């Protein structure tokens, strides 16, 4: 519902369409968004299980945005 | 007796600097805070423009703070007012007010000057057009007449009719800021029905910065 | 800042009786008020400075009163040289600061008079170069209350038109307005029938003056 | 640049009233013109000498706005400007039509009369619009000349 | 700001906090306008970069 609120100023539209463990690292320097992926099957629920997990880069999108906060997870659990 | 002496009409280009001076005399101008008000047309004046013409210390308002720089001279006693970026909402009459108090205190005007009008557009020219003296219109024994000129911005001018005769019906209409960026005057006359077409009735134009005058009978 | 808030704005009465010109600012300010009077066309003049102390050839029948909030002016005799606007200043402490209301008007009451309604067809000159213009003359009104709509074949017009009103005249105590409605040359002559809709309180019926051309 | 700092540390000071402001925000707000002001009142006079006070000096002599911004320096005289024979070098001004404004000047001479006419200084109804203070050493702490 | 940045914002600047209102005395707007003419030197002109 965060989506259809309000439209004012809209730019850089980008949709991409085509246990688990799916780790993601984010990084804001000079205006770019660095995003990476990485995957490794678990088995514990305690907490983040030991390993290296080499990360994968998937999206560079700029967007020229100063982010300073993140939230908005998921509901219906 | 406390006067002061402001210069003219000046008309500048809506991005040039204007230049007013406001001449004082008739007292000591050593220690006397002097202020700057302006009223716009309909709208009102709000600011405080307070300059210490002994010490070197200005005082602005907040809308204004780099746009106006005012300056003293303590040889002359005149101040000057430089306002830069002038804008289509402040051509107005510019006043300078002394103040009741010394530098050290503060109150309220009590010495006013004459009035500076500074208008920031284009320059245009009149044209007498007159009106139709329509004789069904003429219910209550007198009729009407006019003459509307044409869009001029320019108007430090008079009406009047048959140089000055008739002092009936002399009401002039003050001028409005049309679309265009010009000012339009409207003057008529309540003239009896019997007086129609014996009588004489012609406006005088008297615009002395166009150097031109059109008498045309109505 | 402290902003300066007028209600009554307008204060028509008749020259003998007192006035009832206010002044209220927006928080707790002092006593540090001080009035005007700008006569149109004239300089503005000090009337009383400090809200509490007389200025200098004022004349004895202005005399102002406040404290804090309730500010008002009441004038002893009304004079007939002394209707025109009055401005109140408010002035700040520290950073020497002066602010100002918007002013009250002061008409001289008189009877409500019949506004005369008049029009002027357009010249033959003024076609030979566009922009057609007709005029609604309406003079000799007392109150300042005046609809000039105009009749588009029996339809409204807005944007147009633009409205001028003189200042009260000294012997008969009336006023003047003429309306001008801005038209191009090639839509002059789509219409045919003009008309002047004159709304005022003093008329029982709308007066409604047409031209046939 | 203003030091501010040989006011506080002395305590010979007779009446150290300051107005509009605090002692402690004069050494780090800045100001853009300064104005002293020297004049010597007769004792009793310091507490006229006030944004709201009234009397016979501060009425046609020495006027002070009610918005002042300001400090009182008095120190007490008694020795350095007084004598045992007479001090008859100090008057003021006790006649004149109206109060006068902030920070004025009325240095003159001219007599003084209700009316018109100016008449002359020997004379019935017109008398000389100042006098001398008069000031002793042999009196009680009232009437001492102190320099505000 | 950063290299790469934007900034699209219209809230009224104050050096503290206590988001103010744009009528105030100490809190003005963080946006003016430019004011481009054609009657005036080689330095005031619109430039697109």
């Amino acid at each position: 519902t965060m989506i259809f609120d309000n439209a004012f100023n809209c730019t850089f539209e980008y949709i991409s369409d085509a246990k688990h463990l799916r780790e993601f690292v984010f990084k804001n320097k000079d205006g770019f968004l660095y995003v990476y992926k990485g995957y490794q099957p678990i088995d514990v629920v305690r907490d983040l299980p030991s390993g290296f997990n080499t990360l994968k880069p998937i999206f560079k999108l700029p967007l020229g945005i100063n982010i300073t906060n993140f939230r908005a997870i998921l509901t219906a659990f | 007796q406390v006067q002061l002496v402001q210069s003219g009409a000046e008309v500048k280009k809506p991005g040039a600097s204007v230049k007013v001076s406001c001449k004082t005399s008739g007292y000591t101008f050593t220690d006397h805070y002097m202020y700057w008000v302006r009223q716009a047309p309909g709208q009102g004046l709000e600011w405080m423009g307070v300059i210490n013409p002994d010490a070197g210390s200005v005082t602005y308002a907040q809308k204004f703070q780099g746009r106006v720089t005012m300056t003293s001279d303590t040889s002359t006693s005149t101040v000057y007012m430089e306002l830069s970026s002038l804008r289509s909402e402040d051509t107005a009459v510019y006043y300078c007010a002394r103040d009741l108090f010394f530098i050290p205190a503060a109150n309220s005007f009590d010495y006013w000057g004459q009035g500076t009008l500074v208008t920031v557009s284009s320059t245009k020219g009149p044209s007498v057009f007159p009106l139709a003296p329509s004789s069904k219109s003429t219910s209550g024994g007198t009729a009407a007449l006019g003459c509307l000129v044409k869009d001029y911005f320019p108007e430090p001018v008079t009406v009047s009719w048959n140089s000055g005769a008739l002092t009936s019906g002399v009401h002039t209409f003050p001028a409005v800021l049309q679309s265009s960026g010009l000012y339009s005057l409207s003057s008529v006359v309540t003239v009896p029905s019997s007086s129609l077409g014996t009588q004489t009735y012609i406006c005088n134009v008297n615009h002395k910065p166009s150097n031109t005058k059109v008498d045309k009978k109505v | 800042e402290i902003v300066l808030t007028q209600s009554p704005a307008t204060l028509s009465l008749s020259p003998g009786e007192r006035a009832t010109l206010s002044c209220r600012a927006s928080q707790s300010v002092s006593s540090y008020l001080a009035w005007y009077q700008q006569k149109p066309g004239q300089a503005p003049r000090l009337l009383i400075y400090d809200a509490t102390n007389r200025a200098t050839g004022i004349p004895a029948r202005f005399s102002g009163s406040g404290s804090g909030t309730d500010f008002t002016l009441t004038i002893s005799s009304l004079e007939p040289e002394d209707f025109a606007v009055y401005y109140c200043q408010h002035r700040s402490n520290w950073p020497r600061m002066f602010t100002f209301g918007q002013g009250t008007k002061l008409e001289i009451k008189r009877t409500v008079a019949a506004p005369s309604v008049f029009i002027f067809p357009p010249s033959d000159e003024q076609l030979k170069s566009g922009t057609a213009s007709v005029v609604c003359l309406l003079n000799n009104f007392y109150p300042r209350e005046a609809k000039v709509q105009w009749k588009v074949d029996n339809a409204l017009q807005s944007g147009n038109s633009q409205e001028s009103v003189t200042e009260q005249d000294s012997k008969d105590s009336t006023y003047s307005l003429s309306s001008t409605l801005t038209l191009s040359k090639a839509d002059y002559e789509k219409h045919k029938v003009y008309a002047c809709e004159v709304t005022h309180q003093g008329l029982s019926s709308p007066v409604t003056k047409s031209f046939n051309r | 640049v203003a030091d501010y700092s040989v006011l506080y540390n002395s305590t010979f000071f007779s009446t150290f009233k300051c107005y509009g402001v605090s002692a402690t925000k004069l050494n780090d707000l800045c100001f853009s013109n300064v104005y002293a002001d020297s004049f010597v009142v007769k004792g009793d006079d310091v507490r006229q000498i006030a944004p709201g006070q009234t009397g016979v000096i501060a009425d046609y002599n020495y006027k002070l706005p009610d918005d002042f911004m300001g400090c009182v320096l008095a120190w007490n005289t008694r020795n350095i400007d007084a004598t045992s024979t007479g001090n008859y070098n100090y008057k003021y001004r006790y006649l004149r039509h109206g109060k006068l404004r902030p920070f004025e000047r009325d240095i003159s001479n001219v007599p003084f009369s209700p009316d018109g006419k100016p008449c002359t200084p020997p004379a019935l109804n017109c008398y000389w619009p100042l006098n001398d203070y008069g000031f002793y050493t042999t009196t009680g702490i009232g009437y001492q000349p102190y320099r505000v």
